[PDB]
């Protein structure tokens, strides 16, 4: 109301805004660099997966896909932090 | 289903349509998936199905027509039987 | 000694020799070598800034730029320390074709890509300056006079390298292009 | 608000400022073009490749990694399909609606979804005739359609 | 759909200044927008606007002041032949004492006064006053 400094919007109130509605359009998605228990190999899985992510090794299956984010299998880690 | 795989084999792989060629390709031994339809009249079924068993070749009784096969082959036409010699990237062969 | 790593029609000795001799000096060096043989500059200028402490701008052919980027941080560190009292930064030598008016017409003339148009150039010039920082977003002011002042948001990863520079970049395009710009070091997403 | 439906929705993809590759990535413009390559070979659509490459694999966007976008990589090497992937998805769909209409001649609903689908075909077609990826002749025909898949 | 990107924008910067809104952003952006807003900047009709560069289209963010009663847009850009310029600025502006028909001639985008000093006609865009 009568004074919203649109150009310098505080970090919180872009994350409560639909991706394209923001001041600059950025995504709300991410890749995660995933461990899994058997192999030490790290796959570069994208959160919003669509497909089933299989291990570079073989046997295990990492990510069942669902509506939004991917369902990691049972006991496996991930790493956002980048860019 | 074996519309999608078959479609891919037509474009990329090798084949023989129908009869006589198919049976030659079993005779020679260089054909390792014989796709019969239904509507192949039941003698020819049993005599291809036998005549392939002996070669050790996979058979398919495609849920077809003669026609729904032709259409599936990107052919525009009647194909009762066919034999696949070599696939492309298609994993039609198991 | 000078002429072997600056070939483009432009000789004029002065710095270009001295700076290319410093490149040649960086070849008498383990690992910082062989990858430097393939590379090659074109021209170079000394340019002062408002503060006083002038900066050396180095140009590059263009296809080599993506190879200069592999070396740049290790390169600058060493020749900045050598050729002292000065900042150093690399730019690609882009062409900038003129716009085809009807006046300046279409007698023939192969296209004129967007890559080679105007506003792409000074924008890619930005990506060459602040290699380590990398742009996150621009805003663009219009003051009440009409003077168009850009503001460039750079990231944070290798801010430390770049944060001291800043007003060199401000000085830089204002020689090259003719645009007045100050750099801001902001939040994350 | 969509071509052919009331739903005025928005759900789309959205890229960042940044375009420069994101440094996880090994591969390089070649090893991506080596991989798009092997997937198309195996038999997948230009969309479907873009997929495999992001979830499992690594590339946010091929376009950024290499110079050009997937279709151009397939097309400049000659792995591109006969007609546009985008179109035969509609044609394949049409032929599927055709089929059960031909067994169930009551389905009034299917008799848009055909008409609409037909219309979303023709509509598409007649740029592919001005953008000239299709020759100025090809036309739908019900009969010849089932084959074309 | 988005046919005319002025009408789009100018509605939303008339239509804030009624509510007394301090500042507004305009979603699509354009060259023509910028070039016609910078005209409004000179006669005071707005303050300094700061264009965001979303990589695609553009957004702008306009500092407003109280001063703009209305800005509107003549949607088809009729071709104004200099003799008509009067007959327009009669029936499209509240008085002969202020009010600015922004239009677009041979020598750039500008108000009607500046097309008259240079003695050019061209295509009407809109008007603020
Ligand atoms: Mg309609």
């Amino acid at each position: 109301p009568l004074a919203k400094d649109l150009l310098h919007p505080s970090p919180e109130e872009e994350k409560r805004k639909h991706k394209k509605k923001r001041l600059v359009q950025s995504p709300n998605s991410y890749f995660m660099d995933v461990k899994c228990p058997g192999c030490y190999k790290i796959t570069t899985v994208f959160s919003h997966a669509q497909t089933v992510v299989l291990c570079v090794g073989c046997s295990t299956v990492l990510c069942q896909p669902t509506g939004g984010k991917a369902r990691l299998t049972e006991g496996c880690s991930f790493r956002r932090k980048q860019h | 289903s074996i519309n999608s795989r078959l479609q891919l084999v037509m474009k990329s792989g090798k084949y023989v349509l129908g009869y006589k060629q198919t049976l030659k390709m079993i005779r020679q031994g260089k054909a390792k998936l014989v796709i019969l339809a239904n509507n192949c009249p039941a003698l020819r079924k049993s005599e291809i199905e036998y005549y392939a068993m002996l070669a050790k070749t996979g058979v398919h009784h495609y849920s077809g027509n003669n026609i729904e096969l032709g259409t599936a082959c990107g052919k525009y036409y009647r194909v009762c039987t066919l034999a696949i010699i070599d696939p492309g990237d298609s994993d039609i062969i198991r | 000694s000078a002429k072997i790593v600056k070939p483009n029609g432009e000789k004029p000795d002065e710095f270009e020799s001295g700076i290319s001799q410093a490149l040649l000096e960086l070849e008498m060096n383990s690992d910082l070598k062989a990858q430097l043989r393939e590379l090659n500059i074109t021209a170079a200028k000394e340019i002062e800034v408002g503060g006083g402490r002038k900066a050396i701008i180095i140009f590059v052919p263009v296809p080599q730029l993506k190879s200069f980027q592999k070396i740049q941080v290790r390169l600058v560190r060493e020749l900045e320390k050598k050729f002292s009292g000065k900042h150093v930064v690399f730019i690609a030598q882009r062409r900038i074709l003129p716009k085809p008016t009807r006046k300046s017409r279409t007698k023939n003339k192969q296209k004129r890509p967007r890559s080679r148009t105007l506003t792409a150039v000074h924008d890619a010039i930005l990506e060459d300056l602040v290699f380590p920082s990398e742009i996150v977003g621009k805003r663009i002011r219009v003051k009440l006079d009409g003077s168009r002042l850009i503001k460039v948001h750079l990231d944070k990863a290798q801010q430390n390298n770049v944060e001291h520079k800043v007003e060199t970049f401000s000085g830089v395009y204002k020689k090259l292009t003719g645009k007045d710009v100050n750099f801001e070091f902001p939040e994350f997403q | 608000g969509r071509m052919h439906a009331p739903g005025k929705g928005l759900s789309q993809s959205a890229l960042p400022y940044r375009r420069s590759v994101p440094t996880w990535l090994k591969l390089t413009s070649d090893d991506v073009k080596e991989q798009i390559y092997k997937l198309a070979k195996k038999g997948l659509t230009p969309s479907q490749i873009g997929v495999i490459l992001r979830d499992s694999h690594g590339v946010a966007q091929v376009r950024f990694v290499t110079g050009n976008k997937i279709l151009r990589i397939l097309k400049s090497k000659g792995l591109a399909p006969d007609l546009p992937e985008d179109l035969y998805h509609l044609i394949k769909k049409a032929v599927a609606v055709r089929k059960h209409l031909e067994r169930n001649r009551k389905d009034k609903d299917a008799k848009f979804r055909l008409i609409l689908i037909e219309s979303r075909i023709h509509r598409l077609a007649r740029y592919y005739k001005t953008k000239r990826v299709l020759p100025p002749n090809w036309k739908y025909e019900s009969s010849t359609a089932s084959a074309l898949v | 759909v988005r046919m005319n990107v002025l009408a789009d924008a100018l509605k939303s910067i008339n239509n804030a200044e009624k509510r007394g809104k301090r500042q507004v952003l305009i979603r699509p952006c354009s060259k023509v927008i910028v070039r016609f807003l910078t005209v409004m900047m000179k006669h005071g009709y707005i303050g300094e606007f700061e264009i965001i560069d979303d990589h695609r289209a553009g957004k702008i963010v306009v500092n407003l002041t109280g001063r703009l009663n209305k800005c509107g847009v003549i949607s088809p850009r009729f071709d104004v032949q200099l003799k008509d310029l009067e007959k327009w600025q009669n029936n499209l502006l509240p008085s002969r004492q202020f009010g600015f028909i922004v239009l677009t001639t041979s020598a750039g985008i500008m108000d009607h006064e500046e097309a008259r000093r240079k003695h050019t006609g061209g295509k009407i865009l809109g008007f603020f006053f």
